[PDB]
């Protein structure tokens, strides 16, 4: 049996257990992942590698995680690309930009990427995202055509709580957002 | 007290590694935002069976 | 408010949340620091660094740890040099051997190691070690000669049940050791 | 059953960074033995 856990409510300027990248930054008490600039990419990891699975036994990880965050855009209606919390190799480095929530490069599925994303997607790109041109919470595996979406309203500067769980016997992954 | 729900069937084994890193990211393009997070925490567990 | 956690029932060939230096290594069911051999070094780290205290606050953590260990000497009579728990800097790297466990340079106390070590040792230094020359427990705060000791019989070949607890309230840090 | 036990006041504060390590070490000199671990858990939390 093998568990990894953590709980970080308030963020520290020297926060070592993560791992930063495009222009991610912390501060006293929050992470953030990007500022409200054009054509930018933040990312950020926890340090240790997890054992999701194991071959030998065959046998998958059952994960919860959960977190708050708050989106700020100045123009309210004109908002653009996103935030994901994504699962993928331990050597994972920033992928595309824009549309691409810095975790994948193409519309198709791709069996390389090794990555599974949920997706808080506020801006709609024509080639992929719902037709019905809402801003949405998806299910992304390996594309950023995401396998399942929600239509989803953001509320501009609130605290969204988000829960995320897996199960391992069923194979779910349930995603939950609450705004007060 | 407004509230999503959203949930499918990922077969992480096919997908992902053994071993994997998860964490967050957030993009901007044409236009932006941004984006910020407040507290995270995270629990799993693996069988030896 | 801050946790890490974690938990290793039985170690695996693909121990990647482990960082090791020296001879450690991981085998199917064990974590093996150092084989039967003359003038050798293993260690073997948690990879993601640990928040232990604050600075804005002056907080301190409280933390607990336990762990299985076996020693196998092919002479029960000629036994040395032992191991130990510890807890140092970031980018700790591997300090003086033989003697000093891997983790200290000298029998001064000395501020800029930044250690504090829980360790079974099982040969006598006659330069620091109890004027008892038996096997000890200790507790190594800068320096190879340990703040506190207390004899330990060694049984060879069996499995040692520790279990090392810090009170941050109290500044207490307790070890114990229970064979079967 | 055979027991030891120990305990000493560590002004951790004083001694270690903020951000620490933790981990485990055996060495082995002109005499030797094989060190192994068999298990290990840890928990810690600050306020
Ligand atoms: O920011 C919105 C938008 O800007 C550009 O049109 C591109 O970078 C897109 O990928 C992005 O989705
Ligand atoms: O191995 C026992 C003993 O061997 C030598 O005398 C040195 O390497 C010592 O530091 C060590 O403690
Ligand atoms: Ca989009
Ligand atoms: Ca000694
Ligand atoms: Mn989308
Ligand atoms: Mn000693």
């Amino acid at each position: 049996t093998e568990t990894t856990s953590f709980l970080i409510t308030k963020f520290s300027p020297d926060q070592q257990n993560l791992i930063f990248q495009g222009d991610g930054y912390t501060t006293k008490e929050k992470l953030t992942l990007t500022k409200a600039v054009k054509n930018t990419v933040g990312r950020a990891l926890y340090s240790s590698p997890i054992h999701i699975w194991d071959r030998e036994t065959g046998n998958v990880a059952n994960f919860v995680t959960s977190f708050t965050f708050v989106i700020n855009a100045p123009n309210s209606y004109n908002v653009a690309d996103g935030f994901t919390f994504f699962i993928a190799p331990v050597d994972t480095k920033p992928q595309t930009g824009g549309g691409y929530l810095g975790v994948f490069n193409s519309a198709e599925y791709d069996k390389t990427t090794e990555t599974v994303a949920v997706e808080f997607d506020t801006f709609y790109n024509a080639a992929w995202d719902p037709s019905n041109r809402d801003r949405h919470i998806g299910i992304d595996v390996n594309s950023i055509k995401s396998v399942n979406t929600k239509s989803w309203k953001l509320q501009n500067g609130e605290e969204a709580n988000v829960v995320i769980a897996f199960n391992a016997a069923t194979n779910v992954l349930t995603v939950s957002l609450t705004y007060p | 007290v407004t509230s999503y729900t959203l949930s499918d069937v990922v077969s992480l084994k096919d997908v992902v590694p053994e071993w994997v890193r998860i964490g967050f990211s957030a993009t901007t393009g044409a236009e932006y935002a941004a984006h910020e997070v407040l507290s995270w925490s995270f629990h799993s567990e693996l069988s030896g069976t």
